[PDB]
């Protein structure tokens, strides 16, 4: 058809309203900004508020604190991936960037005397590892996310932010290297929007859906860490990806250790409680990932449950319905509305489920998106990305819980302060080609008319157990190869896709399809990118390379030994690339940033096994 | 009272049994967070 | 809720410019497409049991009842029984929600439907 074009201008353009694209959008208008947020959602309705758990900063309200322990366990957490100036950074802000918050309006519970009350959280700990637990964990209610997501729109709607509101981000606005802003569908009425601004934000999340089992909403579909890898960017480490292993069969709903702590069992389809085969002393309370593959290791022997043989089963049935009613209330609510199950009879169908993408858009710690050029780091101008979309990397190879929400903040204010520091509002814009952006609109017209024999039904479900069943918790080179033919696959597939609305009013159909696209960029950058790295490292663990591979031998004395070159170990960073046209993956790797901002301040944290 | 912890005096935090209880975050059985 | 009453967002608004048709489209987009799983797939496969079905005025209900309230956790906990709602969402479209996520038949809400049951008839 004919696609009516608007032309914007603005000197920031923000693409995602949660609480990372929220925190940016809201502190560029703040600063003077003339700022645009780009959101396929209304902002409440992000991932974000899904958050009802909270947020780390080393207050010290509970014990005496230092932010320098939270570098340290994120560091360590990061299993020596994450970057050290980024979590330098992070953690050093965290304190700040919680009590400001609370100042713009978060209700943080509070402290008999009237500090924001900490929890215990994510395996943190006092003096370097070596003093306790740490208290950091602060929260608003049970919704600290949604009151991160109500208070940051709020505030930026108080300084003019612009919102695109149900508007899906195509593509980014690309010249001569340098990002000039966003090419977007208005979803209401099909119309198409070039939206130009010296300074472009990434925010928009995960890629959980690409897998059969995530904890994301049905938003989180790679959509940002596609326009990246269009405009020929790398995106980073995106084979990390963080498991739990007990979600509910489908839905992905995580259900709490807190039922194997009571007594709860896995169970295979023997009736078998399998656990003690693979952890004769932890059984079912064994860590994450060894949990998560043993039940692979007896869904692949033919042991599964269900009709497709798919899953395990969580069984409670043996305890007393007291307990379950007492210890874990709303547990069996939980299993009712979802799965149809009645926990004191029947067990819960669960299967190791995405909770978070360690993965994403590579930057520095500014935020500043980074391309990898001769060898080199540089930044694209006009380019940033934070939250969950980018890869910082403040997680490196296994994210802190509670480390996520403050991420966002950090980052989004970084992404903010960075273009203030560089910017002025009311620069010049800088121009785009009048047919910029047709690539984008030709895209989208052959999947609104697409005739072809794959339904975009099918072929989501295809990649999603496609990696579910090559590129989750358990890898092994055959079958990481196996799943790398299979996305190659499917990727070709693309080209024979069915859809079925031809109009352009809130054409669902469309919007799903072009989030299919965007998901089969992800998971060809992660399993291929799993394929290749054969080592262990946090999340990325092989039955073929279970060690950790450093350039040195860090569980011995590194007096006389010889480090390996950077082209032999493997602590140093994926770059993932797609020829969009071909499906052809290439990877290349950057070194882990272990420098932090000011050695005095915060010494680097050396590997360690 | 209405929004204050009896055991821990916390005011305006988490309702009903303490979440990080079993070390994740839980609410209603689900775990938010890990 | 103290950000909430000192930091009053633009208020929801029946629209009047919509098709019935245009209206079921948006409010399809805005059942499927929510900020965590639980109401991804509730109101995904309410919305395919009913929206191309209701009368407008059982459109404006669910628009509002969906579309008003800031946190899909408040309709999450309205609609599995943890919380009472607010008198303006009680009427029918709240209570056939409510029943609804009472599960009485045991069945499995495990994911959001395909699109095919708007376009094919089922063989
Ligand atoms: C169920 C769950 C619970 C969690 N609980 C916690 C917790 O208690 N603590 C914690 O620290 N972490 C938690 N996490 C992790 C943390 O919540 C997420 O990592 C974080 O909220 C991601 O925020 P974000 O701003 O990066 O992205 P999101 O909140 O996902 O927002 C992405 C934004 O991008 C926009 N967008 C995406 N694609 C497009 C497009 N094509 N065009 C336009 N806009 C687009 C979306 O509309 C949306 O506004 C949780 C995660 C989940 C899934
Ligand atoms: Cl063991
Ligand atoms: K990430």
């Amino acid at each position: 058809a004919q696609y009516p074009v608007v032309d914007h201008e603005f000197d920031a353009v923000v693409v995602g309203a949660g609480g990372a694209g929220l925190r940016a959008a809201f502190g560029l208008s703040e600063a003077g900004f003339n700022t645009a947020c780009v959101t396929k959602l209304f902002p409440t309705r992000s991932h974000t508020v899904a958050a009802q758990g909270g947020i780390n900063a080393a207050l010290g309200n509970m014990e005496e604190d230092n932010w320098r322990w939270h570098f340290y366990d994120t560091v360590k957490g990061s299993d020596w991936l994450g970057d050290q100036d980024a979590i330098h950074y992070m953690t050093e802000q965290a304190p700040a960037a919680v009590v400001e918050l609370e100042n713009y309006g978060m209700p943080f519970s509070r402290t008999e005397d009237g500090k924001i009350y900490q929890r215990a959280f994510g395996g943190q700990s006092l003096k370097f590892g070596k003093g306790g637990q740490a208290h950091r964990c602060c929260c608003v209610a049970d919704r600290t996310g949604h009151s991160l997501l109500h208070t940051l729109y709020g505030r930026s709607l108080r300084y003019d932010t612009s919102y695109f509101v149900e508007y899906f981000a195509l593509d980014l606005l690309m010249e001569n290297g340098e990002c000039r802003g966003v090419i977007a569908l208005c979803i209401e009425d099909g119309s198409i929007h070039r939206i130009r601004a010296k300074n472009t934000v990434v925010a928009t999340g995960g890629y959980g859906r690409t897998y059969f089992s995530c904890t994301s909403a049905h938003t989180s579909t790679g959509d940002g860490t596609a326009m990246i890898t269009r405009a020929g960017l790398p995106c980073q480490d995106l084979e990390f990806v963080q498991f739990h292993p007990t979600g509910i069969y489908g839905a992905g709903c995580l259900i709490t250790e807190g039922c194997r702590g009571e007594g709860g069992i896995l169970i295979n389809s023997q009736g078998e409680r399998f656990m003690e085969r693979y952890a004769p002393v932890a059984k079912d309370l064994a860590s994450r990932d060894v949990v998560s593959r043993s039940m692979t290791l007896e869904i692949r022997e033919g042991r599964g449950c269900g009709p497709e043989k798919d899953h395990v089963y969580l069984q409670l049935h043996h305890l007393p319905p007291e307990q379950l009613a007492t210890r874990l209330p709303g547990i069996s609510e939980t299993a009712m509305i979802f799965a149809g199950v009645d926990v004191t009879k029947e067990p819960i169908p669960v299967l190791p489920t995405v909770h978070y993408n360690m993965g994403g858009i590579p930057t520095n710690y500014k935020g500043q998106v980074l391309r990898h050029v001769n060898g080199q780091d540089q930044i694209v101008p006009g380019l940033y990305a934070c939250g969950e979309a980018a890869c910082a990397s403040v997680h490196g190879a296994n994210r802190l819980g509670a480390n996520s929400l403050l991420d966002l903040v950090v980052f989004g204010r970084a992404c903010a302060l960075s273009i203030e520091e560089s910017c002025r509002p009311g620069d010049k814009v800088p121009p785009i080609k009048p047919n910029a952006g047709e690539e984008s609109v030709m895209n989208l017209d052959k999947l609104r008319f697409a005739d072809g024999s794959i339904r975009t039904s099918e072929l989501r479900l295809s990649m999603q157990k496609s990696m579910q069943n090559h590129a989750a918790v358990f890898r092994v080179g055959s079958v990481l190869q196996e799943g790398c033919g299979k996305i190659s696959k499917l990727y070709g597939d693309l080209k024979h896709l069915k859809t079925f609305d031809r109009g352009m009013v809130w054409n669902t159909d469309l919007v799903e399809t072009l989030e299919l696209q965007n998901l089969m960029l992800c998971a060809l950058q992660t399993i291929y990118g799993a394929e290749a790295r054969k080592e262990s490292r946090g999340a990325h663990a092989r039955e073929d390379y279970k060690v950790r591979i450093d350039e040195y031998d860090y569980s011995k004395p590194i007096q006389g030994q010889q480090k390996k070159p950077f082209e032999e170990h493997w602590r140093k960073h994926t770059l993932s690339y797609v020829d969009v046209g071909t499906g052809k993956v290439t990877l290349e790797y950057r070194p882990v940033i272990d420098k932090t901002l000011n050695e005095a301040d915060c010494a680097t944290v050396p590997p360690a096994i | 009272p209405d929004d204050v912890n009896p055991v821990t005096k916390e005011k305006g935090g988490p309702r009903g049994p303490e979440p990080t209880r079993y070390g994740d975050w839980e609410r209603k059985g689900r775990c938010i967070d890990f | 809720q103290k950000d909430m009453i000192e930091i009053p967002l633009p208020p929801w608004q029946e629209r009047t410019d919509e098709s019935i048709e245009t209206k079921r489209a948006r409010l399809l987009y805005e059942s499927r497409k929510r900020g965590m799983l639980e109401n991804c797939i509730l109101l995904s496969l309410f919305a395919k049991e009913h929206l191309q079905h209701m009368t407008e005025k059982q459109l404006n209900l669910y628009d509002r009842l969906i579309n008003e309230p800031s946190n899909d956790w408040d309709i999450y906990y309205w609609a599995t029984e943890a919380k009472p709602a607010p008198e303006i969402f009680e009427n029918e479209v709240m209570a056939l929600l409510r029943d609804f996520a009472k599960n009485k038949n045991k069945e499995q809400r495990l994911r959001a439907p395909d699109l095919e049951y708007l376009f094919e008839k089922p063989r």
